[PDB]
């Protein structure tokens, strides 16, 4: 059996228990990210059950991330880049780029997928940014392997919202703040069972740019992006 | 065999998923929270008419604002419970304040999935803990009520039971709450409960009783501060 | 017979065999390659076989001998990943035999560690044997030429000429037919022995791009491998 | 590194232990020992199993050794395993000499050594010890001591005890025949020349195929003595007449 | 110094087949008496004593452990040690502490359990063995007893004559000593029996 | 069961780590990383296959600097190799700290391949999943080409084509003669080389990417210019007609 | 590293690795040792497969000190360990004590090692019993010890291949006052009954220990004395 | 050293070694403990008595510290470790702190190692239940019981290996308040409960009692008989009652 462990190669090439970590982020709860020509949002539906934990949190001033896997392994990425940040500002005075950052989460990850005894985590990451080259979005998967997209989503169901992503590709880098905000949330209303719509105790959301340090909006303030909608 | 560690076909650990079947066999607690502070009732189960009942703890004191009621294994848990008291008393040392009962939750739950076999495993840890709390207490924002698994994914509830029979309960214990309910209300409601869900009777002797109202500290219900109320 | 784990590590069965080493013997055959080493009075000589399949690759990194030292040689065979890291610990205890006792490490002490370090594994089980061969050549003050070797079970021996690989079955069942009428081997009958060795166990009349050779002769001790010319002369005088 | 372990350590599914209960089980194969305590000393008697062409009488003995002034023990197991548990008695005692400059009294000792295989059954991964041994001494507190071990770090004192090949059969036989405080070291030793014979499966004993140890005091001193050829040939003999008396 | 806190000597001679030794029995802390029934000299096995001197505290710790290794000797192989061996091993316990050590002198004085031979050595701080024919000495009062020993002695000795010569030359020795004396320690060994004395001194 | 798969630590009756025979059917998965020499310098020569239209064109590089004058090719896992991209780095560095001096290509990939190795020998570990290219260009040395395997062997080379096309890309390399050619009349035939091996029918549409060392860059490694690439892909799509 | 045993006890109570590895002995090169007044002797036998082969190169008769020898019956590789950290404890023993080691204790400490090569992590038994020689304050000495960990001071015993069939020809003929020159003859015949085809020097050595230092024999003498 | 996972959880929870540890006392020697107005008694008894022992060796009812005592229904090699461990604790804490320790304070102790051998890698748990009892300040007799899980909980009378079920269901029906009124009263009751596991008679039985400051005792066979002698004699009236 070459499934109980994770220092076994598979006859065809697969490590079976990265593949079953992978499907603890095929049951969370979605999240989506998409870029534009000068900011970056996140959002996110906590599905409460009557309450339920958050899905968002805050690295630094211009950096912020969306989780859906392991709550508790989750924590321990935000606290390293969160020292690596705090590291990076006492030496250097500069605020840390998004690039080597995401290169350091991936190489914390590579280790445990090689010896005995351990396991890869089981979270998934939205990563928003901001620097001199403008804004970033980048994802992350248990395997350590880093992407730089303009635009994705992870969850259940995530597909037609990728879908709609590929229809409407072509129309972000011009739209300004709420444009976004709306088709963000147009998009996500896609993975639900067509007998819900979304509301103000579901959608949490936040926002980076150049001139504001990733602010995050709370079900008290999400009201005013909920109008424009239809069936 | 298979190891501590070890994944399942569907993302779920597997220590894990086997241990929260304990809990299905402890006894049940109930905690409760309003706006003038909050409730934490629980069940004693007792076996034998020998058995001196002035020995079960099953609600302990973290701090003067803060509480806790458990179920599952009694013993997994004085590990715990100890950490939390240490964890507040270094805050109160370097920060001269009291600690909140989110951060005690997230100190707590910090210590869930630490296990395995490849470090030295100075601190021996070598599986979880089979237990489940309930925490409840005064902050700097209202009073607050959580919950925690033994995995470490604490969130806060508004009224919440937790043990053997925390399948049925919840559902009673869900229509029987408003926003401007008050705490004498909550106590009867849980109290009734209880004795629905119990099988052998309701005295003041298999309960345990605590309240963490504002102005004053924590407090447990004497043997003489209970059958008053009891008296339906 | 067979009981337990005792395919799957170092321990003894019931007959009192290990079968982990019975198998590592049987990595050298993968390679398909094949080796000889003698000796005459003032000269020893080590031959190997030379392939390449494909014309995309440069014919200078692809080579079985090494330079242990100045006035050592040595020839590998079986796998080409733990042959390198042998030779470079051959190279690393001589370096440091040379610092701490002043002088030139012999043939013998050097077979013999490697000896000592290749059972190490023969024992515990977190490791496995290496599937290689060592052979070494070296000239001497007192004996003269040396020619020592090493099996992945830790044995060493000295020996007047020896074969390894695939092949060294009829390898050295032909040398054992010449040592009988010994004769006067100075240069050119232990070079030409070698070839003949090679050809006869083959039988595929070999050209001057597909053999690399090493000497170590009394009035030059140094090592030196060749020049294709070199191989050329002796090709052209044994054809006749 | 998980399939190739036994763990070494495991409550069976009915509380008990299986290796210290099957190391019990080879300990009922080895030289028989025997043990007696008598009001003026305290004896010792053992079983050889080697008879060949050997270089024998080339040490002090071959089951009995010593420990201090005042202590032997007569290990019945494996070998090599208690070429090492003596050692380790040796040390304690010297220990608690150069501590307290004080004879060590004989129960520390064997509980200071009980304690060493139990761990061997809980922590590491190792197999225990296999051996069972029987100490003889003297102390100033309670006098004569004979005491027992077991390969799971249990011990215990006794009057009188056998073990090895057929204990059971002595220890029956032994329960009847002992008067308690009505015993000397003259029929103590005629005791266990009768027990031997009894037991072992030869026919009958040549004073080579035995061997027999005595602890007294002898003007303060403190005595063990091991008995030459002669000497067991003359208590076998006087056996033998006594026998002849029925 | 340190080794002078308290005071000692001790001094070894030999004879025909019969050794001698001899030593002080006062304690003292660098002016004052305590007590006058020290014990300095001890059997390492029969047939062969050790006598130390310098640290009070150092010596009994070497006695010590002497005595451990000694039976662990003797436990391991039936065999009474020789002298050599003994000055071998006390050489390796007070080298292994080059840095940090003890502050004793010892002098080893016995026969060889083969052929009665007499042996005495005397050792140093760190453990430089010389063995002499004529005779040992160790304390603080060495230069007021090799000069006397070197105008009495004599090659070949009689028991009687042996006792006579240790006796005077260690008890003029220490009258002109003021941090040892208060009594005289004096032990002679034979083939087949030891005698052991005490004689009488001036309490000044 | 047989159990002679499970580990490293266990050689097969036959003679077989198979182990290491399954992690090297990772790379005959991944897409090919083709790289060849000629007489001043190297070139590299990768396709990347992009999956959905949401990721941007310069993500997943597989074309890694090493240093001044060195680069690496890669092809399989490539979180292993970063891994190894650092180690790399960091062993060329402890050199040029050490000695005073640009550390060698033969040197850094003995190095490298004897830290791949020791992977090969114990069961608290696993082989890795990635073979991966290096090339230089000195003035006293000139054009040096290496590539490594997960086993740990490192040959020389005059043109590789690790991955999945591996027969085609070499019998389509060896109907060439750079010995005589510059490196100027080389990228196309690159360009040509990786257009005519890829399938469209599999595979919906993939992205090139280049790399260049040698005299044209003096030494350093660098990213072939927009326009040299432009004129290389026009080649290449008339040519294919 | 592993950290585990991997000898354990059967239901029936026996460690079965170290019958196992006592049956490697078996075949083992046949060896014998015979004692005498004057000294002891040791021969051993050689299993030379081919004329390519040398023979001033390989040694199983190797001495410890001037006074202690040794030899083997089984693994090879497996036998010089024992051989380094035997010399290594007597050249402890002469540091300290200044004085070379006897026999028994050197014994006793090698079998000490060939036990904790028993129960430690991620180990097996060894595959030799040794034999070894001395003199000591005017007495010979022949010990055997066993990849148990136990010796027994013996006095004319064989093993190897035929030992069953070795020591009963060794009984009838021990005559126990012989001199140094017949137990020759008596180590010579023994397993001249053990020996496949024509027998010479190259396959056979042999060492003595007589009251002047363990030797080994050259060729010449083995020659001399194959002349009956 | 060794670090794996000897204890784990099972598809019900139900950890399998402190299942197992829990049979072997099921089968070891019974115990009783009582706790009486002024006086506190153990029973200790199921011995097998050979005539050629030596009755203070092995004895299974020890003294931590001039306060507490303690009983046992296990593996005794584990039962010595753990009283070692207890009165090195307790000479510690009255070392620390002025004054000596409470019963309570050391059943935690013992408890807290129980259960760190239930969670620890390499080790294995307990295999004994033990029986405390002992003498607060202010009086106050207390009496405590103990698993190798780790729990705890103080009662009245409670009874412990082989045979206890019996004993719990005859002491549930017969302490009384009426029945507890005398030191001699107190003990009768262990005879009589034992006296149902007891196999042939009162030959075996280790009686030990605990007053305010006697610090501890043993009776002799001679006070058993006796007792004996007297359940006999008022079984025999009872029985002419009925």
């Amino acid at each position: 059996q070459y499934d109980n462990d994770v220092t076994v190669w598979s006859p065809q090439g697969r490590i079976h228990q990265i593949e079953y970590a992978m499907e603890a982020v095929k049951q969370g709860s979605a999240t989506v990210g998409l870029k534009s020509k000068t900011h970056a949002v996140l959002v996110a539906l906590k599905r409460a059950q009557a309450a339920h934990q958050k899905k968002i949190l805050h690295v630094d001033n211009h950096i912020g991330i969306s989780i859906a896997g392991l709550t508790a392994d989750a924590r321990l990425l935000c606290n390293f880049m969160r020292q690596e940040c705090l590291d990076s500002r006492f030496v250097f005075d500069r605020p840390l780029p998004v690039s080597r950052l995401v290169s350091l989460i991936g190489s914390k990850t590579q280790i445990p997928t090689q010896r005995y005894g351990r396991r890869p985590y089981g979270v998934g990451l939205l990563i928003a940014g901001y620097d001199d080259m403008g804004p970033h979005i980048f994802q992350t998967c248990p395997s350590a392997n880093y992407f730089d997209c303009r635009a994705m989503s992870i969850g259940a169901r995530s597909q037609s919202a990728r879908t709609y992503l590929e229809r409407h590709m072509s129309e972000f880098m011009e739209c300004n703040l709420n444009e976004l905000v709306k088709h963000g949330l147009r998009a996500l209303r896609e993975t639900l069972p067509a007998e819900q719509d979304l509301t103000t105790k579901n959608v949490s959301i936040g926002i980076v740019g150049k001139d504001l340090e990733f602010t995050i909006y709370d079900d008290d303030d999400v009201s005013p992006f909920l109008e424009g909608l239809e069936e | 065999d298979r190891g501590v560690n070890t994944f399942s076909p569907e993302g779920r650990l597997f220590q894990v998923e086997y241990d929260i079947e304990a809990i299905k066999l402890g006894s049940t607690a109930i905690g409760i929270q309003t706006s003038e502070g909050v409730c934490l009732a629980v069940e004693k189960r007792i076996t034998s008419p020998l058995m001196e009942p002035s020995s079960i703890e099953k609600i302990v004191e973290i701090d003067a604002h803060i509480g806790c009621a458990m179920s599952g294994l009694i013993a997994d848990a004085k590990t715990l419970i100890d950490k939390a008291r240490v964890e507040t008393q270094n805050h109160w040392f370097t920060y001269n304040e009291t600690m909140t009962v989110e951060s005690v939750t997230q100190a707590v739950s910090n210590l869930a999935l630490q296990f395995g076999e490849e470090d030295a495993d100075p601190g021996a840890m070598s599986r979880p803990f089979g237990v489940a709390l309930l925490f409840g207490g005064v902050d700097e924002k209202g009073p607050q009520l959580f919950h925690m698994d033994p995995s470490g994914t604490f969130v806060q509830c508004d009224a919440r039971a937790i043990g053997s029979a925390s399948e049925g309960a919840q559902s009673s214990l869900q229509e029987l709450y408003h926003k401007s309910m008050t705490l004498k209300e909550a106590i009867k409601s849980s109290l009734i409960i209880l004795k629905q869900v119990m099988e052998e009777k309701l005295n003041a002797t298999n309960i345990e009783l605590a309240t963490v109202q504002p102005g004053q500290n924590f407090h447990m219900f004497t043997k003489e501060e209970l059958e008053e109320v009891i008296k339906d | 017979s067979s009981a337990g784990f005792d395919r799957h590590i170092t321990i003894f069965s019931p007959e009192g065999r290990l079968y982990q080493v019975e198998y590592a013997f049987k990595a050298i055959n993968q390679g398909g390659l094949t080796s000889v080493a003698v000796r005459g009075k003032d000269c020893a000589v080590i031959v190997t076989q030379k392939k390449v399949p494909d014309k995309l690759l440069d014919s200078s990194t692809v080579t079985h001998l090494f330079k242990i030292t100045e006035n050592i040689g040595c020839v590998m065979t079986g796998m080409t990943a733990d042959s390198r890291s042998q030779v470079q610990r051959a190279r690393y205890e001589a370096a440091n035999w040379k610092y701490k006792y002043g002088y030139e490490i012999p043939v013998d002490m050097l077979c013999k560690r490697i000896a000592d370090i290749s059972q190490v594994y023969t024992q515990n089980a977190e490791m496995r044997p290496l599937g290689c061969c060592m052979i070494l050549i070296g000239i001497d003050e007192e004996q003269g030429p040396q020619v020592y070797k090493c099996d992945p079970a830790g044995y060493y021996c000295g020996f007047k000429a020896t074969a390894a690989g695939v092949k060294q079955t009829e390898s050295t069942s032909f040398l054992e037919k010449k040592v009988k009428k010994k004769f006067d081997w100075t240069f050119e009958q232990t070079v030409e022995t070698a070839i003949t060795c090679l050809s006869t166990v083959l039988s595929i009349d070999f050209k001057p791009s597909e053999i690399e050779v090493g000497v170590v002769t009394v009035e030059n001790p140094k090592f030196r491998i060749l020049t294709e010319a070199e191989i050329d002369a002796h090709l052209v005088a044994l054809a006749e | 590194s998980r399939r190739y372990d036994s763990r070494t350590t495991i409550f069976s599914p009915e509380g008990r232990l299986y290796q210290v209960e099957y190391a019990m089980e080879a300990i009922g194969h080895a030289g028989t020992c025997l043990g007696i305590l008598a009001n003026d000393g305290v004896l010792l008697a053992a079983e050889r199993r080697n008879i060949h062409k050997l270089l024998d009488e080339v040490f002090f003995s071959e089951k009995i050794y010593k420990l201090n002034e005042d202590m032997a023990c007569s290990v019945a197991g494996i070998t090599s395993d208690a070429n090492v548990l003596t050692n380790e008695l040796r040390l304690i005692a010297q220990r608690y000499l150069l501590q307290y400059q004080e004879p060590i009294p004989c129960e520390q000792l064997v509980t200071a050594l009980c304690d060493i295989k139990q761990a061997y059954t809980q922590f590491g991964g190792k197999r225990p010890f296999g051996v069972s041994l029987l100490y003889i001494g003297w102390d100033k507190h309670y006098g004569f001591q004979l005491y027992q071990s077991d390969p799971s770090g249990n011990y215990g004192g006794w009057k009188a005890t056998c073990i090895g090949n057929n204990s059971a059969a002595a220890v029956s036989m032994l329960k009847q025949d002992y008067k308690e405080g009505e015993m000397t070291l003259k029929s103590a030793l005629a005791l266990a020349i009768k027990v031997l014979n009894k037991t072992m499966d030869v026919s009958k004993l040549s004073a080579e195929k035995v061997e027999i140890a005595t602890l007294t005091r002898e003007n303060g001193k403190t005595v063990i003595r091991v008995l030459k050829q002669k000497e067991v040939e003359q208590l076998i003999k006087k056996h033998e007449e006594e026998e002849a008396k029925a | 110094s340190i080794m002078s806190y308290n005071g000692g000597a001790v001094m070894a001679m030999k004879g025909k087949n019969c050794v001698a030794i001899a030593a002080d029995r006062r304690f003292g802390i660098q002016a004052q008496l305590v007590t006058t029934d020290f014990q300095k000299i001890f059997p390492m096995g029969d047939r062969l004593y050790i006598g130390l001197a310098g640290l009070a505290t150092d010596v009994q710790t070497v006695a010590q452990r002497l005595k451990f290794r000694l039976n662990l000797y003797e436990l391991k192989e039936g065999r009474q040690i020789k002298p050599y061996t003994l000055m071998s091993m006390v050489a390796n316990l007070l080298y292994e502490k080059r840095f940090g050590p003890y502050y004793t002198e010892p002098v080893i004085a016995g026969l060889d359990p083969k052929t009665f031979k007499p042996f005495i050595c005397s050792l140093d701080l760190i453990g430089c063995p010389m063995v002499t024919d004529d005779f040992v000495v160790s304390g603080t009062c060495a230069e007021q007893m090799y000069g006397m020993c070197e105008s009495l002695w004599e090659p070949n000795m009689d028991p009687d004559h042996l006792f006579e010569t240790i006796s005077q030359a260690m008890l003029n020795a220490v009258d002109r000593d003021a941090v040892s004396g208060m009594g005289v320690i004096v032990h002679i060994i034979e083939k087949d029996k030891i005698t052991t004395r005490t004689l009488k001194a001036r309490m000044d | 069961g047989t159990g002679y798969d499970l580990s490293a630590s266990t050689f097969s009756p036959d003679g077989r780590v198979f182990q290491v025979e399954y992690a090297m059917k990772a790379v005959e998965n991944s897409s090919t990383a083709i790289g060849i020499r000629c007489k001043d310098g190297v070139v590299f020569g990768v396709e990347k296959l992009v999956l959905s239209k949401l990721y941007e064109e310069g993500s997943n590089k597989r074309l890694f600097n090493v240093d001044r004058h060195v680069g690496m090719a890669v092809a399989g896992l490539l979180a292993d190799a970063r891994s190894l991209a650092d180690i790399a780095r960091e062993e060329a560095s402890n050199f040029r700290s050490n000695f005073g001096y640009n550390i060698p290509l033969k040197h850094l990939a003995d190095r490298v391949a004897m830290y791949v190795h020791a992977y090969t020998l114990y069961s608290a570990v696993r082989p890795f999943g990635c073979s991966f290219m290096l090339g230089s260009y000195s003035v006293n040395d000139g054009a040096q080409l290496y590539m490594i395997d997960p086993s740990g062997v490192s040959y020389g080379y005059w043109g590789c084509a690790i991955g999945k096309a591996r027969q085609a890309a070499k019998t389509e390399i060896e109907k060439l003669q750079m010995k005589e050619m510059t490196c100027r009349d080389i990228v196309k035939e690159v360009a040509k080389i990786i257009y005519i091996v890829h399938d469209e029918v599999k595979d919906k549409a993939f992205e090139l990417e280049l790399s260049w060392v040698g005299e044209l860059t003096n030494g350093r490694h660098e990213i072939v210019p927009k326009d040299i690439r432009e004129e290389a892909e026009k080649y290449a799509k008339e040519s294919l007609k | 590293g592993y950290s585990f045993s991997l000898t354990t006890f059967s239901p029936s109570g026996k460690l079965v690795q170290i019958e196992y590895a006592l049956a490697a002995v078996a075949g083992g090169a046949p060896s014998v040792g015979i004692k005498a007044a004057n000294g002891v002797v040791l021969a051993t036998e050689k299993k030379q497969k081919s004329i390519l082969y040398d023979e001033r190169s390989v040694h199983k008769v190797e001495p410890i000190t001037k006074h202690i020898g040794l030899v083997y019956s089984g693994m090879g590789p497996d036998y010089r360990v024992l051989v380094h950290r035997a010399r290594k404890l007597a050249q402890q023993y002469y540091l300290v004590y200044q004085e070379p080691i006897p026999t028994a204790q050197l014994v006793q400490r090698v079998a000490s090692v060939m036990q904790e090569y028993t129960q430690s992590g991620g180990v097996r038994p060894f595959g030799v019993s040794l034999l070894i020689c001395g003199w000591n304050e005017g007495r010979p000495y022949l010990f055997q010890s066993d990849p148990s960990g136990a010796y027994f001071a013996w006095k004319a015993t064989a093993m190897g291949k035929n030992y069953v069939n070795g020591k009963t020809f060794l009984e009838k003929r021990y005559n126990e006052d012989l001199e140094l020159e017949d137990a020759i003859h008596t180590a010579i015949l023994t397993l001249k009954e053990s020996f496949e085809g024509q027998m010479t020097e190259d396959n056979i050595e042999v060492g003595i220990c007589n009251e002047a230092g363990f030797r080994r024999l050259t060729p010449t003498e083995v020659k001399d004395y194959l002349a009956a | 050293s060794y670090d794996r996972a000897i204890t784990v959880f099972s598809p019900d929870g139900h950890l399998f070694q402190v299942e197992y540890a829990q049979e072997a006392v099921k089968k070891g020697s019974t115990a009783v403990g009582v706790r009486g107005r002024d006086i506190v008694v153990l029973g200790v008894e199921k011995k097998s008595v050979a005539k050629l022992q030596d009755e203070r060796t092995v004895r299974k009812i020890c003294a931590l510290d001039d306060n507490v005592c303690m009983a046992f229904a296990g593996l005794t090699a584990d039962a010595r470790i753990v009283i070692n461990r207890a009165r090195v604790e307790c000479q510690s804490h009255r070392l620390t702190v002025e004054d000596p320790v409470t019963v309570e304070y050391i059943t935690r102790y013992i408890a807290s190692l129980k259960q760190r051998y239930t969670q620890s890698n390499g080790r294995r748990p307990f295999g004994i239940s033990a029986l405390i009892v002992g003498f607060d300040f202010d009086g106050t007799p207390r009496l405590y019981q103990t698993d190798p899980s780790g729990t705890y909980h103080a009662w009245k009378a409670n009874a412990i290996g082989r045979g206890a079920k019996s004993v719990r269901e005859f002491l549930e029906k017969n302490y009384t308040d009426e029945a507890i009124e005398t030191d001699d009263l107190t003990i009768k009751l262990v005879i009589k409960a034992l006296l149902e596991v007891v196999q042939s008679g009162g030959k075996n039985i280790e009686l030990a009692v605990m007053r305010r400051d006697q610090s501890l005792k043993i009776l002799n066979p001679e006070e058993i008989e006796k007792y004996v002698a007297e359940i006999e004699k008022e079984k025999e009236e009872n029985e002419k009652k009925k």
